[PDB]
RNA sequence: GUCCCACCCAUACCCCGCCCUCAGGGUAGAAACGAUGCCCUGAGGAGUAGGCGGCCGUGGAGGUCAGUGACGAAGCCUAGG
RNA sequence: AGACUAAUCGAACCAUCUAGUAGCUGGUUACCGCCGAAGUUUCCCUCAGGAUAGCAGUGUCGACCUUCAGUUUUAUGAGGU
RNA sequence: CCGGGACCGAGGACCGCGCUCUGCAAGGAUGCUGGCGUAAUGGUCACCAGCGACCCGUCUUGAAACACGGACCAAGGAGUCAAGGUUUUGCGCGAGUGUUUGGGUGUAAAACCCGCACGCGUAAUGAAAGUGAACGUAGGUGAGAGCUUCGGCGCAUCAUCGA
RNA sequence: AGAGACCGAUAGCGCACAAGUAGAGUGAUCGAAAGAUGAAAAGCACUUUGAAAAGAGGGUUAAAUAGCACGUGAAAUUGUUGAAAGGGAAGCGCUUGUGACCAGACUUGCGCCCGGCGGAUCAUCCGGUGUUCUCACCGGUGCACUCCGCCGGGCUCAGGCCA
C-alpha cells in the first residue's frame, strides 16, 4: 500500500553542522556547540569557513517528519501497539523496538500483514 | 449542575491514562474512541454519547452508549454484533449513528472503521520473494 | 535595509488569562463567543476585565454600590467583576440587584435577607446577553499599601520603609530643621 | 525548586551574567552600612531622610502596660451587639428597651466618635470617652458613664 | 540539616481540596482515564448493605 | 587631459518558493474542536556586555502504560541506515 | 659577619584560631527565538573603586482617547562671532 | 503589431470580477508520446581538481601576534542554603486573618480534630504631659469607559478650589 | 536498637581489605595505595619439543571471547593484514568527477461483461428481545434471470524513474 499523494520533499541541506575545530582535538565530540568567544572566526560569520545553524533552515511544515517513501514514524512495543495503527494504513508506519524477544517479533509481522501496515526493519 | 462534558474535557486535555504521547502525533487507546486520535470531537469516555467498533470472531460488533444510565456502568452500553455481509452492516451503522441525531458527525468514521475490520479479516496473499542486486549478485556467485 | 525606529513591537496587553482555574476557561469562552457576534460594547469590556490579576480588580462593598443606587438608578442592573464584601457601617441595606463574581457570605446573606437577587456572570449572560438596563463598576485602584511608597523623594509627601515607628527612627536630620535642614 | 531558575541557563556564557570589565569580586565598597557618611551619603539622603542626628529625651525602665488604651470609633458601636438582637433593634420592635454596651469586656478602652449614628438611645460604659464622642451618645437619647 | 523539609498550608485550603476530590469520585469518566478497571461496576458510588 | 558607445559582478534593488516572529480577521439553534486547533491577509529577520521565552538531556520520588527481558536487560565497537 | 641556633634565621620547627581579609590576577559546563547598550552629569583621603542621574529589558494599566513631531511655511522677539 | 531565448507551475469541488458569450488565454499546468523498471536516478565515504580559508580561551581603543595559559586521554570540577526585607504571578478567606508553643486521637516522625491567649490590620499626631476625624444625599469645577426614557447619571484615574 | 525522596570504590569517615597498618622525621607530629573467577575448583590427567621458564596436542565447563596478570574491557598509545595519498606542513568551506559500498519505490488495485464451481439464503411476512421509539438483532417461511466466496477469459480507470 502506497501512502497518501503528498507535494515534493525538499531538504534543504544533508550535511550535518560539524563543530569548529573537532577535526584536530580527540576529546571534542562533534554535536554542534555555539562558539562564544570574543574573536571567534566562525562567531564573526568570516568567509570560507563553517556555517551556523538558522531557524531559515527548516522545512515544509507539509513534508516534516516524513521518510524518503511518504509515512511517519511510530514505535510500538508489542501487538497491542500496532493494532493502534487500524485507521492509518497511508500516513503511518510502524518500527519494532530493539528489546524485544525473537518470538514476539514474528508474531507482530504476521498482524501487520493482516492490517496492511508497512514495517521498516522486518528481518529478511 | 457542576459536571459535564466540557468540564471533564478540560481535566482530562492534557493527561489521562488513555494517552499515548509521542514525536510526530498523539494517540489514544480507548474502547470508544474511533480512528483513536486524542481530540475532543474523538474522546468517547467524556462526550454523553460516543460509539465504538470492536473486531469480533466473525464479523463486527457495534457499541454505544445509554445517555440516561450514566452512574451505572454494569448497564450503559448497547451493543448489537452485524456479521451477515458488508453491505447490510454498512446500512445498519450509518442508520444508527446519523438517523435520530446521535452524533450525526461520526457517521464517516464509522463506516470506515467497518470497512478496516472487514478488509483485515480476509485470507492473506503471499509475498514475492526480494531481489539482491549489485551487491549480493557477487557473493551469490 | 529599510531604517525603521521600531520593528517587531509586541503589544501591550493580556490576551489570555494567566490563570488556571477550569471554571475560569468556560467563562472566557463563553465571552469571546459573545463579544465576536454582538455590537454592544458591554462585552468586549466585560472579556478585557475577566484576564486582570488580582491587584487590578481591587474588592468593592456594599456601601460603594449603594452610592451610585441614587438618582433614578434604582432598577438597574450592577455588575462587578470582582469580588464583592460587606460594610460593617451600612446600617440600613436598600434592595438591589446583583451580579457579581464570587460575594462572601455575610455579603451574600445581607443581600438576599433585604429582598434582592444574586447571580453569576453566566446567568447574567443569560438574562442581558447584551448588557440592558446594566451599570459597570470598579473598585478603588490606588488603595494598596504599597502604593504609598511609589516615586519617594524629596518634596514628594510618601512613605519611607522602616522597621518601626517611634522618635528614634528617621526624624533627626532633614526632617526638622533644628538639626541642619529640612528635606 | 533550582531546575527552572536563571542559574541553568547560564550554563555555557563565561563570566555567568556578571559581566566581563566588572567582575563581580568579593566587596567593592564595604561590608554592611559603611561610608553613610562618605561615599554613600548620596543614597542616605534621596531615601531615609532623617537618619543621622539626635531628638527628643530618653526615658529609663519604660513599661509599656502603663500605656494601654485600645480605642474604637462610634459608628463601628452598633458591631458590638449580637446580629439577631441588632436586627430587632434597628427595625424597631422594641420601643421600650436600651442595651448598656460594655466596652472593656470587649477588649476597648477609649470611645472616640468619627462617624454618625441611628436615633436610638444606648448606655456606654468607658474608661475615656471624647468630646464629640460624648455630644453624638446624649443627642441620640442616651448617656455615658465612667467605670474605672 | 537546616533546610526548609516540611511545608505549611492553610486549613482552608487542606479542606476544600479533600471536598473536590470526594466530588470527583463521583464521576464514572474520570475513574476510567485514571486507570481503573470498573466495567463491571453496577453503580458508580458503591454502598454495601453494611450487614456483610 | 577631456568626451562618447557596449560590456563584467555584491549578502544591495525587483519577481517567485519555503522557515520563523509580530499584527489584523472568520469558525455553535454545533453534520463538533489535541478552540492551547484549523482557515484567510500584511509586514519584518545583523549583533559583544545584558534581559526574557520555548525546548532537549542526567541521578532520585508519586501515578500510569494490566510496558520490555536468560527464545538475552544494561553497557561497549561500528568511512551501515 | 645580622653571623650561628638540624640543607630553614633582619626572628626556628609543629598543631590550632583558619575555608584568616583582598577596591588585585585566573576560571566559571546544552540548543534555538525576540529585544539590545555605556565609557557621560554630581558627591566621596575619590583617581585600578563606589553611590546618583542617564542609556536597556521585562510586566502591565488608561483609551483605541485621535493626540503627537531631532521637519517646513507665515507672524513676531533676543545675540556681538 | 509581429518574432527568438531563459527561470518558475505555489494552490486543490462550485461560489467572484469579466469578455470576442453553443464558449473563454477570466480567483496559480494541462494534453500527446518514448526508453528503463534496475545501481539506471539518488545517498554515504576516500582521493584528485577550480575558487576561498592565519590558533583557540582571555585582558584590551586595538590579538594570528615577537602579549599570557595550553604535550595527549579518562574520571572529578565552580551563584548553593538559612534568617530578615521588597516588588510582581497563582491560590484560600475577607473587616478580619493565622490549627501544629500545646492538647485529643492514630493503620503512628503520616493523616484528622480542638481552643484561651498572641502577632499583623482596623487611627493619627507631638520631644512630652496630652488631644483624637460628617454643615452639604460624604462638597464644587473640567475631563472620563459604560448605561440611558435621549433629557441625563457618570466607576477607576488626572488637575484644581474647599471641609 | 529502629529508620532515610543520603553516597555507591577518585563517591561515602583518613580506613568496605592483617588502617591509625606500611612508610617519613631526632622530636612534637605527618600518614597512604589496595573490593568482584565460576553455580560447584571440576585450579588442566597423559603424550610430545625444550637445560628451564614455557609452547603444541589432548582435557573440565553452558562459556577458558572466565586460566589465580581471572565479570564486563572505552580513549590516549602500539603490532600485523587490507585500501589510498605525499616537489619546503597538514587539517577545513562551496561544487562537479572517479572508485567502493548502500537505503528506498515498483513486482499490482478497484470497477464492469461473459462462462464454470460451491454454499446458505436474497427481498417480504410472522413471533421474541433490545433501543437513540424508529431504527436494528435472533427463530421460522422464503428455494434459483436473488445473494455471497473462488477460478478462467475480455474491457475502462489509476499506479515507479528519466526525458
Amino acid at each position: 500500500v502506497a501512502a497518501k499523494k503528498h507535494v515534493p520533499i525538499v531538504k534543504k541541506r544533508t550535511k550535518r553542522f560539524m563543530r569548529h575545530q573537532s577535526d584536530r582535538f580527540k576529546c571534542l565530540d562533534s554535536a554542534w556547540r555555539k562558539p562564544k568567544g570574543i574573536d571567534n572566526r566562525v562567531r564573526r560569520r568570516f568567509k570560507g569557513n563553517l556555517a551556523m545553524p538558522s531557524i531559515g533552515y527548516g522545512s515544509n511544515k507539509k513534508t516534516k517528519h516524513m521518510m524518503p517513501s511518504g509515512h511517519k514514524a511510530f514505535l510500538v512495543h508489542n501487538v497491542k501497539d500496532v493494532e493502534l495503527l487500524l485507521m492509518h494504513n497511508r500516513t503511518y508506519a510502524a518500527e519494532i523496538a530493539h528489546n524485544v524477544s525473537s518470538r514476539k517479533r514474528i508474531d507482530i509481522i504476521t498482524r501487520a500483514k493482516q492490517l496492511g501496515v508497512k514495517v521498516t526493519n522486518a528481518k529478511a | 449542575s457542576n459536571v459535564s462534558a466540557d468540564l471533564i474535557w478540560e481535566v482530562s486535555r492534557n493527561y489521562n491514562s488513555f494517552l499515548v504521547k509521542q514525536r510526530t502525533g498523539t494517540f489514544s487507546r480507548d474502547a470508544l474512541n474511533l480512528t483513536n486520535q486524542h481530540s475532543r470531537k474523538h474522546a468517547g469516555f467524556v462526550n454523553d454519547k460516543a460509539l465504538g467498533i470492536v473486531p469480533a470472531e466473525k464479523g463486527v460488533k457495534v457499541i454505544a452508549k445509554k445517555v440516561k444510565a450514566a452512574n451505572k456502568p454494569a448497564s450503559s452500553l448497547y451493543t448489537v454484533t452485524y456479521k451477515s455481509t458488508a453491505r447490510k452492516a454498512y446500512k445498519a451503522i450509518a442508520s444508527q449513528a446519523a438517523k435520530h441525531g446521535y452524533r450525526a458527525d461520526l457517521r464517516q468514521a464509522a463506516v470506515a472503521r467497518a470497512s478496516a475490520i472487514l478488509r483485515s479479516q480476509r485470507p492473506v496473499k503471499p509475498e514475492p520473494p526480494k531481489k539482491l542486486r549489485g551487491a549480493a549478485a557477487r557473493r551469490a556467485a | 535595509g529599510i531604517d525603521l525606529r521600531w520593528k517587531h513591537v509586541r503589544s501591550s496587553h493580556r490576551k489570555a488569562p494567566k490563570s488556571d482555574n477550569v471554571y475560569l476557561k468556560l467563562l472566557v469562552k463563553l465571552y469571546r463567543f459573545l463579544a465576536r457576534r454582538t455590537e454592544a460594547p458591554f462585552n468586549k469590556v466585560v472579556l478585557r476585565r475577566l484576564f486582570m490579576s488580582r491587584i487590578n480588580r481591587p474588592p468593592v462593598s456594599l456601601s460603594r454600590i449603594a452610592r451610585n443606587l441614587k438618582n433614578g438608578n434604582e432598577k438597574k442592573t450592577v455588575v462587578v467583576v470582582a469580588t464583592v464584601t460587606d460594610d460593617n457601617r451600612l446600617l440600613q441595606v436598600p434592595k438591589m440587584e446583583v451580579a457579581a463574581l464570587r460575594f462572601t457570605a455575610k455579603a451574600r446573606a445581607r443581600i438576599e435577607a433585604a429582598g434582592g437577587r444574586t447571580l453569576t456572570l453566566d446567568q447574567l449572560a443569560l438574562e442581558k446577553p447584551t448588557g440592558a438596563n446594566t451599570l459597570l463598576l470598579r473598585g478603588p485602584k490606588n488603595a494598596r499599601e504599597a502604593v504609598k511608597h511609589f516615586g519617594f523623594g524629596p518634596h514628594k509627601h510618601k512613605k519611607p520603609y522602616v522597621r518601626s515607628k517611634g522618635r528614634k527612627f528617621e526624624r533627626a536630620r532633614g526632617r526638622r530643621r533644628s538639626r541642619g535642614f529640612k528635606v | 525548586p533550582t531546575r527552572f531558575s536563571k542559574t541553568r541557563k547560564h550554563r555555557g556564557h563565561v563570566s555567568a551574567g556578571k559581566g566581563r570589565v566588572g567582575k563581580h569580586r568579593k566587596h567593592p565598597g564595604g561590608r554592611g552600612m559603611a561610608g553613610g557618611q562618605h561615599h554613600h551619603r548620596t543614597n542616605l539622603d534621596k531615601y531615609h531622610p532623617g537618619y543621622f542626628g539626635k531628638v527628643g529625651m530618653r526615658h529609663f525602665h519604660l513599661l509599656r502596660n502603663h500605656y494601654w488604651r485600645p480605642s474604637i470609633n462610634i459608628d463601628k458601636l452598633w458591631s458590638l451587639v449580637p446580629s439577631d438582637v441588632r436586627e430587632q433593634y434597628l427595625s424597631g420592635q422594641k420601643k421600650d428597651t436600651a442595651p448598656v454596651i460594655d466596652l472593656l469586656s470587649h477588649g476597648y478602652a477609649k470611645l472616640l466618635g468619627k462617624g454618625r449614628l441611628p436615633e436610638i438611645p444606648v448606655v456606654v460604659r468607658a474608661r475615656y470617652v471624647s468630646a464629640e464622642a460624648e455630644r453624638k451618645v446624649k443627642e441620640a437619647g442616651g448617656v455615658v458613664e465612667l467605670v474605672a | 540539616i537546616w533546610r526548609k523539609w516540611h511545608v505549611k498550608i492553610n486549613q482552608g485550603q487542606k479542606r476544600f481540596a479533600t471536598a473536590s476530590a470526594l466530588a470527583a469520585s463521583a464521576v464514572a469518566p474520570l475513574l476510567m482515564a485514571r486507570g481503573h478497571q470498573v466495567s463491571t461496576v453496577p453503580e458508580v458510588p458503591l454502598v454495601v448493605d453494611s450487614a456483610a
